[PDB]
RNA sequence: CCUAAAGAGUAACGGAGGAGUACGAAGGUGCGCUCAGACCGGUCGGAAAUCGGUCGCAGAGUAUAAAGGCAAAAGCGCGC
RNA sequence: GCUUGACGAUCAUAGAGCGUUGGAACCACCUGAUCCCUUCCCGAACUCAGAAGUGAAACGACGCAUCGCCGAUGGUAGUGUGGGGUCUCCCCAUGUGAGAGUAGGUCAUCGUCAAGC
């Protein structure tokens, strides 16, 4: 459509500059029913941890609102650390940093691990 | 005022008309721009503030102004000065309004049987072009100033003209 | 929807003057009379 | 009739076929086509341009004898001095009995003199084009497309789809959506 | 006579004529051809004076079209000027030609009549020339 | 004759070529443009001067899209 | 810019054009967005004003000559 | 291994066009604008709360060379070194060798992770 391909084409800018600076990236994706977050190693190849809505303990039927990203936000912190990973970059993939993907930046601050 | 009778008649009588086999993809009204485009107060420019105004009781919703894209010097215009003015309506404010304008003052002009069903595009949508803007309630005529050749234009999901015009065949539209 | 910049937008009353009343919200605040109205004209009906 | 014979080519380069044409009288030719690596031949000069003055040259099939090799091949492109006009180079395309082959076909235009744009008009007949592109197997490839002008008037345009091809054969051009002229009738220069 | 409408420079180097004409050797509209076969250039007087040559030997049907067009300005220095100040002005236009190329076409005539006034055109032309005909490949 | 103006030249071009070791502000390309453009471990100056940030050996690769001209710092 | 001969440089009273400025925002940054043109439909304009739809891919733009560049747009808008 | 998402590798043999097909999940459209947030007007876009409906549109998968894109072999043009001619241009010995065109290919190939069997 429109949509998704101005989003891709919004979201560029600080692909690009992680990619120039040689660092570790958070990445996050937002749909109407989930979220996800990863973990992506150094050049947008390899994935260290990652954490969703979609695993088998948080199938509950709310995973489309605030409280729903504070939980896998907390739950990546704890995944990032088992793999001895911290001081990572937001990369907030053409959404707005306002709703629930600023709540999941917040919960992974608090997670530990720091940007 | 308008959405209710949509889903209830028009949407389905419509889903067998066609022989539309799926549900959605029966042609709807998506929005309605009024517009006008201020072809004097080019070296007046003294009537903008009156017209977004005039423009503003039929409608109840605030309008825009708009700007010249390119000079072409000819018409005395350059890029810069307002030239036109335009208003998008959605949802129940369009729905609203389309009812006033579709029967409680477009009768209430002058003349004509109905309208064309020849002014359409490739795709079906519709636009009126209408030489007076008395014809709208809210105003009265003593207050109003030089007349204005104010515009009407409808978009919808349609894939053709026909199935615009089936759609407005529906809505008890003037046509011939 | 921003708001303090749109008029108040009520329901007003309309009245005409074969006798057919129609609710429909408008920026008026007051009954209106109509002179015609959709069910008196014969273009509709095709006289 | 359409036979030729030719030797195998193992020495290449501009220098070694420029000792062909000068010193031997001979052509640097290739076989390619088929199902099979192309080869490189060598042919007489006195005896490639024997042929040519054939009209049905190009839109034929010929027997080629190489070594002592017998195999069946078409003419496909034909390399000429600029300035002195004989020939420095051929390739030749095989021939297999269910393929298509592309080839240049000779026109024939016939009665021109009975032409109605010439007897009461008087005006007189250009031919546009002098060959077309064709496309068909082998076994029904025409020597010639023959092409009437009895039913011509002045001021009328002969195209593509005007004329008729044999059966199984296709005129490529016409197949893109251009169908090009091929003749007309207008007035006299004076 | 024969030159561009208009031009993008009015001046040009005067630069070198090598090679062979591998483009433009072939008789593309016509039947018979006049064919250069030495190298040399053609000044836009010459080609329109073997033209008129040309055209009134027929004076009975055919069609003629010419391959080439002067589209080199060339300069020259006016009488009694030292070298230097300035490059000259122009004053003609010119072709330039390499053995092989095209310089006349005509169909609607007979071979013989053809021949008969290629010859008459050739007679104007400052390089050698020949008569060629119309070839498949 | 109202034509004998030129101006200067300016001495621009490739530098250092593909295989040649470099040292950290070193200068690779003098640009008008990018002609080549600034791939791992190199810098771009305002002139769009191309400059070593890093130690190493040149490169010189065409990849992504666009077609573009990359010229970066590798490990010996 | 060409001459200038595919690294740099390279002359002529050789062939062609510009400069002796501008900007407190025309700078910084964050966010957001794509042009020219064509066609159809639409009141005074009708070839060209503002508008709606489809195609379009940079044929636009860049403070100023030409050349080399421009999607992380180097183009366009807004807050600080 | 089979299907769907996110991020990459590589930038048309990978694109375009035409047609068939996918809803259990995922995704997309979808409902509403109370609450955060938004329109130089419009919940159109951004944002929030969702679970009535659909796969229509969008996206993906699969087929087709009509277009686009790749593209030999051979020949030709140019060219370094040495030597000649009828020397504005060419030829010989040796090394090198296009662009165009022709036969013909192409409806891509991979990596990491998470969900359904
Ligand atoms: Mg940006
Ligand atoms: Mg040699
Ligand atoms: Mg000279
Ligand atoms: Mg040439
Ligand atoms: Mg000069
Ligand atoms: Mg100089
Ligand atoms: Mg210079
Ligand atoms: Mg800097
Ligand atoms: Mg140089
Ligand atoms: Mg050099
Ligand atoms: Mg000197
Ligand atoms: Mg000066
Ligand atoms: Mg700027
Ligand atoms: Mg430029
Ligand atoms: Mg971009
Ligand atoms: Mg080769
Ligand atoms: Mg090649
Ligand atoms: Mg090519
Ligand atoms: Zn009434």
């Amino acid at each position: 459509s429109v949509k998704k391909e101005t989003r891709l084409r919004r979201a560029r800018k600080a692909r690009l500059k992680m990619r120039e600076l040689e660092t570790v990236r958070l990445c996050v994706y937002r749909s109407s029913q989930h979220i996800y977050a990863q973990v992506i190693a150094a050049d947008g190849g390899k994935v260290l941890a990652s954490a969703s809505t979609l695993d088998k303990d948080l199938r509950e039927g709310a995973t489309g609102n605030i409280d729903a990203a504070k939980k896998v936000g907390q739950l990546v912190a704890e995944r990032a650390k088992a793999a001895g990973v911290t001081q990572v970059a937001f990369d907030r993939s053409g959404f707005k940093y306002h709703g629930r993907v600023k709540a999941l930046a917040d919960a992974a601050r608090e997670g530990g691990l720091e940007f | 005022r308008l959405k209710e009778i949509y889903r209830k008649e028009i949407a389905p009588k419509l889903k067998e008309e066609l022989q539309l086999a799926n549900v959605m993809e029966v042609p709807r009204v998506t929005k309605i721009t009024l517009n006008m485009g201020l072809g004097e107060a080019v070296g007046d420019k003294k009537i903008i503030e009156n017209a977004v105004a005039d423009l503003e009781k039929i409608t109840g919703q605030k309008p825009v102004v708009t700007y010249a894209r390119k000079s072409i010097a000819g018409f005395k215009i350059r890029e810069g000065w307002p030239i036109g003015v335009k208003v998008t309506l959605r949802s129940d404010r369009m729905y609203e309004f389309l009812d006033r304008l579709l029967s409680i003052s477009l009768p209430r002009v002058r003349d004509f049987r109905g309208l064309n069903a020849k002014s359409f595009d490739g795709r079906g949508n519709y636009s009126m072009g209408v030489k007076e803007q008395i014809i709208f309630p809210e105003i009265d005529y003593d207050k109003i100033d030089a007349l204005r050749g104010l515009d009407i234009t409808l978009t919808t999901t349609a894939r053709t003209d026909d199935e615009g015009r089936a759609l407005l065949r529906a809505f008890k539209f003037p046509f011939r | 929807m921003k708001a303090d910049i749109h008029p108040t937008y009520e329901a007003i009353e309309a009245t005409c003057s074969c006798g057919n009343v129609i609710k429909t919200r408008s920026t008026l605040c007051k009954p209106i009379h109509l002179d015609v109205c959709s069910e008196c004209h014969p273009f509709y009906t095709g006289k | 009739d359409f036979i030729l014979n030719a030797q195998v080519r193992s020495d290449l380069g501009k220098g070694a076929s420029r000792r062909l044409r000068r010193n031997a009288g001979l052509v640097p030719a290739v076989v390619y086509g088929g199902d099979k690596e192309p080869q490189s031949v060598t042919l007489e000069l006195r005896e490639i341009a024997k042929l040519l003055e054939n009209e049905a040259a190009f839109s034929h099939v010929i027997a080629l004898n190489v070594g002592g090799a017998k195999e069946t091949v078409l003419i496909k492109a034909l390399q000429r001095h600029p300035a002195k006009g004989f020939v420095m180079h051929a390739d030749f395309l095989r021939v297999v009995a269910d393929h298509k082959l592309t080839a240049h076909v000779p026109l024939h235009f016939i009665n021109e003199e009975v032409a109605v744009g010439v007897k009461q008009a008087g005006g007189e007949i250009s031919h546009t084009i002098s060959e077309v592109e064709v496309s068909c197997l082998p076994k029904d490839l025409p020597e010639f497309i023959e092409v009437d002008m009895a039913k011509v008037e002045l001021g009328q345009i002969v195209h593509l789809s005007d004329l008729k091809a044999p059966k199984g054969v296709e005129l490529v051009q016409l197949a893109h959506g251009n169908d090009l002229a091929v003749a007309n009738i207008h007035a006299s220069r004076v | 006579m024969l030159q561009p409408k208009r031009t993008k420079f009015r001046k040009q180097m005067t630069g070198h004529n090598r090679g062979l004409a591998h483009r433009g050797s072939k008789v593309s509209f016509g039947e018979y051809a006049l064919k250069a076969t030495s190298r040399g250039r053609l000044t836009a007087r010459q080609i329109e004076s073997a033209r008129r040559a040309l055209t009134r030997h027929v004076k009975r049907g055919g069609k003629i079209w010419i391959r080439v067009f002067p589209d080199k300005p060339v300069t020259k220095k006016p009488l009694e000027v030292r070298m230097g100040k300035g490059k000259g002005g122009v004053e003609y236009w010119v072709a330039q030609i390499q053995p092989g190329k095209v310089l006349y076409e005509i169909e609607g005539v007979s071979e013989e009549l053809a021949r008969e006034a290629f010859a008459l055109a050739a007679a104007k032309l400052p390089l050698a020339t020949s008569f060629v005909k119309r070839t498949v490949m | 004759t109202r034509n004998g103006r030129d101006s200067e030249s300016k001495r621009l071009g490739v530098k250092l070529f593909g295989g040649q070791a470099v040292k950290a502000g070193n200068i690779l390309v003098r640009q008008r443009g990018t002609k080549f453009h600034a791939g791992y471990g190199v810098g771009l100056g305002k002139d769009h001067t191309l400059f070593a940030k890093v130690d190493g050996v040149v490169k010189f690769e065409t990849k992504g899209a666009f077609g573009r001209k990359y010229v970066s710092i590798v490990a010996a």
